[PDB]
């Protein structure tokens, strides 16, 4: 029943502040060390800070000393990361983890992570364009010009999953993301069977259903 | 701080293969070493603790060993669901440090890409931009060459590529190449083509369309 759940992440301006939370269930954080570990886009794992909730003793990575403060409230079984003077370098998925067996079991439980994006760019919802067909046919949707990550794409509201390829987003020279989602289907169904890509960009509260026709 | 030097940076092995990943600590860390597995979009998961102990629920094909400052993760029989990045970590001292990671892909036989080209939608043209998309579907290995030719002229610096993670079912990759032009420039040319070179293709495959036709 052991789990860790991070929250508090999102898009924030450089120079700004943000507080993350880590709620523990299935064990008492008074019993263990709690860590924050982060991972920048396309990079490896970097330890950020540690706390022993019982006495509040802390340790920090050099890269965040002074700017970040880790803390914990045992009565809420929850730990926090106060981030200040945020830099683009701080952009990352932030994970909460614990030391099992006073360190013997290493970091045995991790949360799902919360994405922190540090940028001065404004939120923008995507435009969704059809990739019209012309497993013998291919079709898709171009999900263009949005910020920040992430977006989700499904086909026919989840009814179509086989042969779907939703590509990783790439940052354009404009500083906006763009990606395509494609699927290969029988040519036989091109003139009748309806294909709709469902695009959700929660950061901009944008929801788009686009029908792709031949 | 104590550095963890992990090798190789990446490796491809066929299913059933015995895989070896190495991590060398810059100084003595006793047995305070752990191994983690991380799949795309997911949190790391603990595989091995205290250098050689298999963690709860982890398959028996994973094992760890220590020899002085050298630590070894072994996968006795690589499975398709073992595609991931693996990390060593020491926690003998603070800060705990991670190895650079080892990306493990499944090796399979050559598979030629199925190629498709998509002209820009009329909707997008209205906004004043034209995106042209070339799709390479389900191929292996990952290495491929996609070249855009407009009116039989090599176009450079106007396209970006994206590649999917290795497919869990057939262990293939797919790739998109996207050419972006203004509506004005797009209307100045006729033939739009992507030429694809890949080990699975005897000769380069071209897909093209004529604008307006
Ligand atoms: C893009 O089409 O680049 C090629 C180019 C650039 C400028 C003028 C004409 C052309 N023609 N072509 N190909």
């Amino acid at each position: 029943e052991v789990q860790l759940v991070e929250s508090g992440g999102g898009l924030v301006q450089p120079g700004g502040s943000l507080r993350l939370s880590c709620a523990a269930s299935g064990f008492n954080i008074k019993d263990t060390y709690i860590h924050w570990v982060r991972q920048a886009p396309g990079k490896g794992l970097e330890w950020v800070a540690r706390i022993y909730p019982t006495n509040g003793y802390t340790r920090y990575a050099d890269s965040v000393k002074g700017r970040f403060t880790i803390s914990a409230d045992t009565s809420k079984n929850t730990a926090y990361l106060q981030m200040n003077s945020l830099r683009a370098e701080d952009t990352a998925v932030y994970y909460c983890s614990r030391w099992g067996g006073d360190g013997f079991y290493a970091m045995d439980y991790w949360g799902q992570g919360t994405l922190v994006t540090v940028s001065s760019a404004s939120t923008k919802g995507p435009s969704v364009f059809p990739l019209a067909p012309s497993g013998t046919a291919a079709l898709g949707c171009l999900v263009k010009d949005y910020f920040p990550e992430p977006v989700t794409v499904s086909w026919n509201s989840g009814a179509l999953t086989s042969g779907v390829h939703t590509f990783p987003a790439v940052l354009q020279s404009s500083g906006l993301y763009s990606l395509s989602s494609v699927v290969t289907v029988p040519s036989s169904s091109l003139g009748t069977q309806t294909y709709i890509c469902n695009v959700n960009h929660k950061p901009s509260n944008t929801k788009v259903d686009k029908k792709v026709e031949p | 701080d104590i550095q963890m030097t992990q090798s190789p940076s990446s490796l491809s092995a066929s299913v059933g293969d015995r895989v070896t990943i190495t991590c060398r600590a810059s100084q003595d860390v006793n047995t305070a070493v752990a191994w983690y597995q991380q799949k795309p979009g997911k949190a790391p998961k603990l595989l091995i603790y205290s250098a050689s102990f298999l963690y709860s629920g982890v398959p028996s094909r994973f094992s760890g060993s220590r020899s002085g400052t050298d630590f070894t993760l072994t996968i006795s029989s690589l499975q398709p669901e073992d595609f991931a990045t693996y990390y060593c970590q020491q926690h003998y001292t603070t800060p705990p440090t991670f190895g650079q990671g080892t990306k493990v892909e499944i090796k399979r036989t050559v598979a030629a890409p199925s190629v498709f080209i998509f002209p820009p939608s009329d909707e997008q043209l209205k906004s004043g931009t034209a995106s042209v998309v070339c799709l390479l579907n389900n191929f292996y290995p990952r290495e491929a060459k996609v070249q855009w030719k407009v009116d039989n002229a090599l176009k450079s610096g106007n396209s970006q590529e994206s590649v999917t993670e290795q497919d869990s079912k057939d262990s293939t990759y797919s790739l998109s190449s996207t050419l972006t032009l203004s509506k004005a420039d797009y209307e100045k040319h006729k033939v739009y083509a992507c030429e694809v070179t890949h080990q699975g293709l005897s000769s380069p495959v071209t897909k093209s369309f004529n604008r307006g036709e």
